[PDB]
């Protein structure tokens, strides 16, 4: 068989900016490679095969070029809109194989997260857990912290992070933070407080309820 | 209560009907909140007895 | 145009069978090749099948090679795999792609993705519950509200907000496996604070393995 | 074991950008002067500057 090793793994630059990823065959293929992008947990779409030849509709701010063994992907001008991965295929033998990816991130201007809490429903309470949810909103770099304090009690264990992809348009992240815990263990409990360190922030951020107010 | 922009639409319509005296804008109006899921025979109620009114 | 549709894609147990299907439309898979292509959550592509329908000749990867079988029906302009001894591993999206169409040497047109899952764990609805808008989640003006769609298996969920008619400002998560080996994930939206009580904000919640469908209002408490 | 190696590319105009490089620590290192060779045919010639017991470079193109 022969594989496609792509590189760099991650990519991060500012719009406007000329970037160029690279996948090397391990053995000659010709000109018998295609570059897919991937995006907003679509489809793959192809932008470039044979090497060199943009498929039609595709942006002319992407091209591709081959030096022996190694092929290149140049996005010239890079948009908020090109934040994706982006996979190299090789047809010149079966198994035709893919590379492992690149993924390119849009440098930006930082900027701190409105950050909110939802205290459980009143619906959840009605049976047995209950859920708090930290949420930072629409921030820039990824990296940020979220602590969990009940009763000023740090917690460990019981929290849980999911992030959006990279905004199409703004190029910000929104982060949630879940804390799961028994209806019982949160009846037993007052202060409910989500601690938020970013490189936005001059210094952390609490946002925090207590049990039962209004 | 709160409406979605159908419901907002079919109150809009009857606040706007001329013919209408208020009593009758009212009434109407307030079968829409009565009853959503009676919103479009409503409003077709209240442009009949508006054009009857012209 | 071209389209290529990708069903049958569900929740099945290690060792069971599940059969694909990959509808043509727009053109005819009798002037092309057809190909399977899979991608583990969170992972890369992986090429799984091909054949050409014209002459039936077929090729596979190894990993899958004796467990799936493709095939086609130019007459319904449809492409198959039964994926047979299935194993947690083949747990995946499978999309069905088309190459040579139109003579290009690439796989120019995709299916949506039909998802794969390979569990002993059974199927189970989410509960929905509102994140509903306070003061703890205003400031500027701008209110952030949503749903938790909570404990639910296989994936997928969707949600929308107001039948599709809400879209901006709206974060929909990933989903996160729970220790319980459940889903969990929340979608949330901002809108003007002033917005709160007169617009009503529904969150549409479709889990199709499970049959649930919910519509959930969500307002202020 | 899998290490990551970050990278700024600093370019002669004062544009930056960063990457990661990840495989052995000798593959991730060949990776990235492989990397740093190709962008330098169109960039200039490179400089690499390893710290942290080379698992950060800064790579400088001349323009
Ligand atoms: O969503 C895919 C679109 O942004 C690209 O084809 C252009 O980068």
């Amino acid at each position: 068989d022969i594989q496609m090793t792509q590189s760099p793994i991650l990519l991060s630059a500012s719009v406007g900016d000329r970037v160029t990823i690279t996948c090397r065959a391990s053995q000659d293929v010709n000109t018998a490679v295609a570059w897919y992008q991937q995006r907003t947990n679509g489809s793959p779409r192809l932008l470039i095969y044979s090497a060199s030849f943009l498929y039609s509709g595709v942006p002319s701010r992407f091209s591709g070029s081959r030096s022996g063994t190694d092929f290149t992907l140049t996005i010239s001008s890079l948009q908020p809109e090109d934040e994706a991965d982006y996979y190299c295929q090789q047809h010149y033998t079966t198994p035709p194989t893919f590379g492992a990816g690149t993924k390119v991130e849009i440098k930006r201007t930082v900027a701190a997260p409105s950050v909110f809490i939802f205290p459980p429903s009143d619906e959840q309470l009605k049976s047995g857990t209950a859920s708090v949810v930290c949420l930072l909103n629409n921030f820039y770099p990824r990296e940020a912290k979220v602590q969990w304090k009940v009763d000023n009690a740090l917690q460990s264990g019981n929290s849980q992070e999911s992030v959006t992809e990279q905004d199409s348009k703004d190029s910000t992240y929104s982060l949630s933070s879940t804390l799961t815990l028994s209806k019982a263990d949160y009846e037993k409990h007052k202060v409910y407080a989500c601690e938020v360190t970013h490189q936005g922030l001059s210094s952390p951020v609490t946002k925090s309820f207590n049990r039962g107010e209004c | 209560g709160s409406y979605n922009k159908d419901q907002q639409s079919a109150f809009y319509e009857i606040l706007n009907m001329p013919n209408l005296n208020e009593a009758q804008r009212n009434g109407f109006i307030q079968s829409l909140k009565d009853d959503p899921s009676q919103s479009t025979n409503v409003l077709g109620e209240a442009k009949k007895l508006n054009e009857s009114q012209a | 145009e071209v389209q290529l549709v990708e069903s049958g894609g569900g929740l099945v147990q290690p060792g069971g069978s599940l059969r694909l299907s990959c509808a043509a439309s727009g053109f005819n898979i009798k002037d092309t090749y057809i190909h399977w292509v899979r991608q583990s959550p969170g992972k890369g592509l992986e090429w799984v099948a091909r054949i050409y329908p014209t002459n039936g000749y077929t090729r596979y990867a190894d990993s899958v090679k004796g467990r799936f079988t493709i095939s086609a029906d130019t007459s319904k302009n449809t492409a198959y795999l039964q994926m047979n001894s299935l194993r947690a591993e083949d747990t995946a999206i499978y999309y069905c792609s088309r190459w040579g169409g139109d003579g290009f040497y690439a796989m120019d047109y995709w299916g949506q993705g039909t998802l794969v899952t390979v569990s002993s764990a059974s199927t189970k609805g989410p509960s929905v519950f509102p994140l509903a808008p306070s003061s703890k989640s205003t400031s500027g003006g701008t209110a952030a509200l949503g749903c938790l769609v909570k404990d639910y298996f296989p994936e997928p969920v969707t949600v929308s907000w107001n039948s599709g008619a809400l879209t901006s400002g709206v974060h929909t998560f990933p989903a996160v496996l729970q220790s319980s080996g459940l889903y969990s994930l929340s979608s949330v939206v901002t809108v003007p604070s002033s917005s709160l009580g007169t617009q009503t904000y529904i969150c549409n919640v479709n889990h199709k393995p499970s049959n649930t469908k919910v519509d959930k209002k969500v307002e202020p408490k | 074991s899998e290490v990551t190696i970050k990278v700024n590319l600093i370019f002669a105009d004062g544009k930056i950008q960063t990457a990661e490089f990840k495989g052995t620590f000798e593959e991730a290192t060949a990776e990235a002067y492989r990397y740093a060779a190709l962008l330098a045919k169109v960039n200039g010639e490179y400089t690499a500057d390893l710290e942290d017991g080379g698992n950060h470079m800064n790579i400088k193109f001349a323009g």
